[PDB]
């Protein structure tokens, strides 16, 4: 008659026996693989205990945010550039967290072992938590920050720009559309195992460096949930390792998933860090080589060799194209600044010195470009100039990869300069690399995404911005700006007066 | 280590002054309300809505979507990441749903965590207070261990029916509600096992192995049709709404409520069992919480849709007729369990009255909301044929 | 009116949709629309920017008409064209299992979608089809995925190479 | 303003630079453990002990005190703020006591808060589920509204018995335990009213007023001796240890444990009442919680005191006898309640089984501790002599 | 079947009926007043809702502490002087919170109306909460701060010094020893109602100015519970306003309580703020006049007029003695630095300029003294000089008021210099004011507290320190110090070598 109870592991011991056999007990999703009937999971959790462990983390997180951090005016004392970066960092990550909910529901359906299903289930619940956490960061900065615009409506204002298309490829569609296993490789084996450190942890470092203690509080909490997801990813490979289909398809799906994820991650994350900050933590080049190339591409992936997993065959190309990728892309992001939902800044003196020092040859290329745009009056509304005009004058067309959605200017890039144009059944397609090209050639019906030029063709710039609500509450000033200062902000009229009209660059081809 | 090597912009004098010098005099926009553009369901926009609505990146070609254009990567064959083709129901806006309880992740795990800790306290109190002494042995070893135990598989099956919906739901608000309905079902299945594991610890000879309850579920007669219904609802339904609607607005509302409330919750007390009712209280609370969300989605939003009200009600009436038959079969087979009880426990009149309560509650809370013409005596008479 | 979410093309089709007062006519218009404007095999890319939205509006009309015209059993088991849904599913899956290569397979899957996508075929049967057809398509396509050089793959797909740079 | 006018030393560049410059290279003492001088009861010092032990500024003349000298201001007449003179018990150190649950304020309110929120959820699900439909009217309107309700005054009286102890306790660990014991008692009393108020909301003519249940307590016959015992333990005892001991180790361990468990908790289920047991579950959990603390103090600390073991056991054995009688009378009068139960509700064979459960549990947890040789049969016989 | 429930208010409606009439249903404590049994309370709470409202506060508080604040190293980045101040502030406040538990328990026993009992009850629990909160503050600074000594053992090391005695008089014994109503006046009508702002809120202000975000996080939470206690105090007067005894004793018990509390509060809090900090918030004289004299003595007390309450007759006297009180006392506290459990610091140049600016004449008296002591080496162990020696040399006796326990030096003070010395039944008694003198004369047996000179008489200083554990963990370095730097800390030997021996100053009149 002593006080006793029952814990999670004591119930979990019998969870594997929960599922039973019947004719139609099988996954509803198409797949080339067979997840083993007896796959187990690493964490012996049940719903109740899962809730308690997350509830404790929430207390801490929200306690810090609502009390001390608010008392310290932490939402304000952040570098203007970092406030802008977080509009993108938090909202774009939010969609990855969101689609991961669906992804793990699809994986839960795929798994036949009760334990493997349960493992995926914990992630389904975690990704809902992360969605709400990323939302909360934007919610917090909008409520207490120096510029709520964008933070307060990214869910609809993100649709104006081209960079958002690429995000949906790797963090939305890439997570849920295709063989469930391919989706798992995109999400867990690559995305989470390879990016958690260089993305989530790294973001908390850059954040702290720029005065932001809000993001570290939330993201550090998110990070504590990831181990479970990496385990899910690892177990996915284990569950299919003993099926003959594995040796035939696993490395192909893994290679495609890796190229897909890095194609966007490499240029975009480096851009957000180096060009979206004042205080620099570490040069993106080394952060990339250490986490993506060495740690993941070497250590992590290596531990799965026993299961037939090989190093992505495209890892070499990724490294080669990496070096200048983020530098090349910011040129385009800034040139198209009116299409964003955030404010951009030209590198200052200390930054150019930092850039040249860490990336020799930077100044002679990008540095001089920015100096000219500056001279052309790109920061001043009365100038009537948008870098966009410079690309026209110097005949440097900007294309959109049909597969990855990543914008590229092959005539100007110091990095990859490949361009492939195809015509098929009355439609033109443009590719920036040999991997995405094969993807489209082999799977045309998977990649029919309309690009900004195709959708906006013949439209005057200010009209698109207005229709898609790219304005501040005064209904005139643009959310997006070419500088992060508090005065001389561009208005819709300043753009309309430039009479910029979209045209499809591929039409020039005969 | 006292001060540290990492310099933080918020506290480092040199870095902080740089930050402050760059700051504007006042915010660059006075609209500090994230989600200000979302149409509030209530007086003012709620934290639940702001943090949830529009998280799903649907384009306008999926009712209510704010984005534009096709998905970036689709399935081999062309199937869209999300699409109208994954469900028969239509609406003017998939983002209209609102969980009346306004549950986003934080409040949801907070309440469940409170329940977990209180459950632990309760069990330690129950065991230390030696309350198990008054529980009828046969009820404990036969009906709780075998029959209540087999019911965990019913709840487990209903949990699993949600997997496809977690992937196919066409909006954030529906996905979150759907996920929580499913998570509560696995929780209940786990609480049934938890009770069995608790009894094994305080009752010498009590085997917590699921072998007995599972054999009853997979091969017994009492739960045969229930299992056939659960297997169908889970694996034969490929429409995420047909699944959620049929599970919660037909099968669980009739069969589930009868078993949990009219059998176990109703008879356990009679055998000195306050243990099972402790967990059934959670299951019923969960059922009532889910019901609010289920009613909002299928009746308030879809069944009463300004453009598709008639269409959606026709479809839901179709689904109710489709799943009412298998549900009646499940209740009919379950009637066999009454012949196993000690003589004098209950009688045909009590059984019948309890069936009418379940059927009448269902008519009021669900059937009538879509004009489904249910005949309460016809339903009950059909079930009673299962009595031995 | 050339907007993203609202324009003349969309307005025009909304009117064209309002004139479908019978199931057979509406269902036929929807299937024709899919052959003309969807997938990389579409007859034309003229509606590329609005077809997704227009298709949805057309689906809405066919669904409403089908629900009013069909008894409960047929709504669950018959396509909008009166075919037994199960027979179509099984027959299509049979053809997929007999496909000799990935080229025949893609034609089968893509064609199935253009012709039977809900509200033509009931969702339950359609997604069960996606489950089976998608599996075979990927099995054939992902086998020795990188063996064929791009030079030759371009020829098999049948694209016209307009420009190459490197 | 956006930045505000107040400059804070942690973030203000100028002020923070001054602060940083003044800081030592490293901590000026490596002993960063507050309460490091406190003798741990367990393997390592607990947060509970560190935050509680020695908060009371007793001087060495009060067993265990670390301070020196007389108090600064005393009562008119000279009575000390705290003194050995306020209790018959003696010890080597009043700070020895330890709550086995290690409850300091935070954990205590966290747990009770969870219980409060779950309770509210439970009541909403109960009402929404229409579970009241199965409850027996007579039991509801007579036994719960009148007799259960009247029991609230018994718990309320026991709560008040703690007032003096809150003032006179000779240590922090004991004071905190005592306060929580009394607070849980008033909580129970309020939970009795809560239920009656809940019934008034879901049962048409149910009157929530305490008018009826109060007269029953102040004038009834079933609780006449119970009330007499309470009025004594509360206002006749001026020794804070006699009050806490007699209340929790005698009167409530017997009478209370019988009324709550062996009556309402045991009979409620039979009348289709899963409601009342929900609240009794709390009262019992609370009883078991307090029990571990009551045991540790009067047995582990005072009863087994290295120097006053014999003396205290004597005093407690003496108190057990002083109140074992008034407690017997309370039960006897309570027996008269059964004569009002629906003919056939229970037999003398059941009551005897329950009566012995209580008495026996009492001897195994309280009596045998201070070697109070008592006769189970004679107690039950004396109490059983109050039936029809 | 609509979802239904019941709230606190709906139950509290019937709380007053909970108590029933019977023989000995009366308070067990001596009192001159009769609290009406029909008295009500302002907040309609029941145990469960009380717990919930406090649990939420705990969440935010501990969340900020464990998470954000720890990540910002908030326990460290505090001015050395303030780190020391909090050893005294938190531990001394701790005992007031603690004795308040017993006090309200006694008031709970006094009240006859169930509602009034319930109101006091909420405070009983609140004071337990506050006791643990203050404990946590010392606990946190000990665990994460620049100097754990003192923070880690104040509960025993506070017994070495004379300032602790006065604290116990106002926050321990004054709260629980005497007529329940006199205790209520000391605790609630005077203590809580008058000091909450100038003490708790002010502390958070001074703390923030000095880098301390730990104390604000906790003390601001404590503050949210005080309204209930002020209400309790207010209802205490209301509950006895009818009884004829009130007109005969209230204003007297109130005047004695006010003088009692201000006697310690005035000098000590001013000392902690102005001398225990680097950065200043506001001159103590301004704070005192505004809160004690104005707000409390005027507005607050005024509202109690209709109940026969009058402003303490000693209020004018208090304002007169207050001006130099804290300055006069720090000279004594510093001169006796070896008896503390905290490190002291002499005013720097900026501070002295600040003192002179806000207290004309400060430099010519205190300023010159401190410079004299510093030049002589009071901060250096090798000097062999402790300021108490300067007092001996210049014949400036330091006495301990027999009633208030506050140390005073008549021959040196710029403030009050009155001294009354009496002999009774073989014992000498020293008084510092007319109010405390009357208290002793009228109630001799209430005030027999032995002072440090009487207890330590004939004892060598290092001996007292050693016996009462006034050492750091190295068993040699003193906890107390005459400077706040990290080098040249004094040891037990540096003190023992000086052979300072305690003497009972009153015997000089023999
Ligand atoms: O803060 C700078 C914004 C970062 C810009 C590029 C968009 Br992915
Ligand atoms: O966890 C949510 C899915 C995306 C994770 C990316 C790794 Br930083
Ligand atoms: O590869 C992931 C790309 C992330 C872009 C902004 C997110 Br932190
Ligand atoms: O540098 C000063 C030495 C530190 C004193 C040691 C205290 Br445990
Ligand atoms: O509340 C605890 C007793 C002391 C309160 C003094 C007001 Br700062
Ligand atoms: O008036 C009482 C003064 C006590 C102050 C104690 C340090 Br917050
Ligand atoms: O921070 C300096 C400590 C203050 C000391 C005076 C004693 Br109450
Ligand atoms: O007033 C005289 C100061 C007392 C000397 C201190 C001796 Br330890
Ligand atoms: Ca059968
Ligand atoms: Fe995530
Ligand atoms: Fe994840
Ligand atoms: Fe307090
Ligand atoms: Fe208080």
């Amino acid at each position: 008659r002593a006080p006793t109870s029952v814990n999670a592991q004591e119930v979990h011991r019998w969870l594997q026996s929960f599922n039973w056999d019947f004719k139609n007990n099988r996954t509803k999703y198409a797949t080339k693989y067979k997840m083993a009937n007896e796959t187990k999971e690493q964490f012996k959790l049940i719903a109740k205990e899962y809730a308690r462990m997350e509830a404790v983390k929430d207390e801490r997180q929200f306690g810090s945010l609502q009390d001390a951090l608010t008392r310290l005016n932490a939402g304000v004392r952040v570098h203007p550039k970092w406030n802008e970066t977080m509009k993108v960092v938090s909202n774009f990550l939010e969609v990855g967290e969101y689609n991961a909910i669906a992804a793990t529901g699809m994986l839960w359906d795929s798994a036949q072992a009760a334990e493997q299903k349960n493992g995926y289930l914990a992630q389904v619940l975690d990704e809902i938590r992360h969605t709400h956490q990323c939302a909360y960061v934007n919610y917090y900065f909008a409520k207490n920050g120096q510029d709520p615009a964008g933070h307060n409506d990214a869910r609809r204002t993100r649709t104006i720009g081209p960079l958002w298309k690429g995000m949906k490829r790797v963090f939305s569609d890439g997570f849920i559309s295709g063989d469930a296993v391919e989706c798992s490789l995109n999400l867990q084996l690559v995305g989470e195992a390879c990016f958690t450190n260089p993305l989530i942890v790294a973001v908390t470092e850059w954040a702290a460096a720029n005065g932001d203690e809000i993001t570290p509080t939330v993201f550090l909490s998110i990070e504590t949930d990831e181990l479970r997801h990496m385990a899910n990813g690892y177990q996915t490979v284990v569950s299919i390792a003993n099926d003959p289909a594995s040796a035939k398809y696993l490395n192909t799906d893994l290679n495609n998933a890796f190229w897909t994820q890095q194609k966007y991650f490499t240029p975009v994350l480096g851009m957000l860090f180096e060009y979206g900050s004042k205080f620099k933590v570490e040069p993106w080049v080394k952060t990339w080589d250490r986490w993506v190339y060495e740690d993941w591409g070497g250590i992590w992936i290596g531990r799965l060799g026993k299961y037939g997993v090989e190093s992505p065959r495209s890892l070499k190309d990724a490294k080669q194209d990496a070096y200048w990728a983020h530098h090349d892309l910011y040129l385009l992001a800034y040139a198209l600044w009116p299409t964003g939902f955030f404010r951009l800044a030209l590198p200052d003196q200390e930054e150019m010195e930092w850039f040249e020092a860490n990336y020799p040859g930077w100044y002679d290329h990008y540095g001089k470009i920015y100096e000219e745009w500056r001279a052309r009056g790109c920061e001043d509304p009365s100038s009537g100039f948008i870098p966009l005009m410079w690309f026209i004058e110097n005949n440097h067309p900007i294309y959109i990869d049909r597969v990855s959605q990543v914008p590229f200017c092959p005539s100007l890039a110091k990095g990859a300069s490949t361009l492939r144009v195809h015509e098929y059944n009355g439609e033109m397609h443009t590719f920036s690399d040999q991997w995405g090209e094969r993807m489209w050639l082999a799977e045309p019906e998977r990649y029919e995404c309309q690009n900004i030029f195709e959708q906006y063709e013949g439209r005057e710039l200010s009209e698109v911005i207005a229709e898609l609500h790219g304005l501040r509450s005064d209904g005139k000033t643009l959310i997006a700006q070419p500088h992060v200062r508090g005065d001389k902000l561009w208005t819709l009229d300043d753009i309309k007066r430039l009479n910029c009209v979209f045209k499809n660059p591929v039409k020039a081809f005969n | 280590s006292m001060l540290g090597e990492r310099r933080r912009g918020l506290t480092d004098p040199e870095m902080a002054a740089v930050i402050l010098k760059a700051l504007p005099e006042a915010p660059l926009d006075g609209n500090n309300k994230m989600g200000y553009f979302v149409t509030p369901r209530w007086k003012r926009l709620t934290e639940y809505e702001a943090l949830t609505v529009y998280a799903q990146p649907n384009a306008d070609w999926i009712a209510g979507g704010l984005d534009w254009g096709d998905w970036t990567q689709k399935f081999h064959g062309g199937r869209p990441s999300w699409g109208n083709e994954t469900t028969e129901l239509r609406t003017v806006d998939w983002f209209k749903h609102r969980d009346p309880l306004r549950r986003w992740h934080a409040p949801y795990v907070k309440d469940k965590a409170e329940e977990w800790r209180y459950t632990d306290r309760f069990l330690q109190g129950y065991s230390a207070d030696g309350q198990i002494r008054a529980m009828n042995p046969t009820w404990r070893d036969e009906f709780i261990n075998r029959y209540w135990g087999a019911f965990l598989f019913n709840e487990y099956g209903l949990f699993n029916a949600h997997s496809q919906g977690a992937r196919e739901a066409l909006s954030d608000v529906t996905r979150v509600s759907l996920a929580f309905w499913g998570f509560d079902k696995i929780d209940i299945a786990q609480m049934i096992q938890l009770e069995r594991g608790f009894l094994a610890k305080i009752v010498p000879g009590f085997d917590e192995s699921t072998a007995v309850p599972k054999a009853e579920w997979t091969n017994g007669e009492v739960y045969k049709s229930a299992r056939l219904a659960v297997e169908g609802l889970w694996q034969e339904v490929f429409d995420w709404n047909e699944s959620a609607f049929s599970v919660h607005a037909v099968y669980d509302a009739l069969f589930g409520q009868f078993v949990r409330r009219e059998f176990f919750q109703r008879l356990a007390p009679r055998f000195g069992d306050n243990l099972t009712p402790f967990f059934i209280n959670q299951a019923q609370t969960y059922f009532q919480i889910a019901k609010q969300g289920v009613q909002d989605l299928y009746y308030n939003c879809l069944g009463d849709d300004p453009e598709f009200s008639d269409y959606n009600r026709t479809v839901m009436r179709n689904w109710t007729g489709k799943w009412l038959e298998p549900t009646i079969a499940a209740l009919r087979d379950f009637m066999g369990l009454f012949a196993k009880l000690p003589a004098g426990t209950t009688d045909k009149e009590e059984i019948t009255a309890s069936l009418y309560r379940v059927v009448d509650d269902w008519i009021e809370d669900y059937a009538s909301r879509i004009d489904f013409k249910a005949d309460r005596d016809q339903i009950v008479k059909a079930v009673l044929a299962g009595l031995k | 009116k050339l907007g993203i979410h609202s324009n003349d093309t969309r307005d025009a089709w909304v009117n064209k949709i309002a004139q479908l007062n019978t199931l057979e006519k509406a269902a036929e218009m929807l299937k024709q629309f899919r052959m003309d404007h969807t997938t990389p095999f579409r007859n034309s890319y003229e509606l590329d920017n609005d077809y997704l939205w227009i298709e949805a509006k057309l689906e809405e009309k066919v669904a409403v008409l089908k629900a009013r015209a069909f008894n409960e059993v047929d709504f669950r088991h018959k396509t909008a064209f009166g075919e037994d849904a199960k027979s179509v599913l099984d027959g299509t899956v049979a053809k997929m299992n007999a496909a000799k290569d990935k080229w025949e397979a893609e034609k089968i899957h893509i064609g199935f979608r253009q012709a039977y996508k809900p509200p033509i075929m009931p969702v339950n049967y359609f997604l069960d089809g996606e489950r089976q057809l998608g599996t075979r398509l990927m099995e054939l396509r992902n086998l020795n995925y990188y063996d064929t050089p791009l030079e030759e793959l371009r020829k098999q797909r049948g694209v016209r190479v307009v420009h190459l740079q490197s």
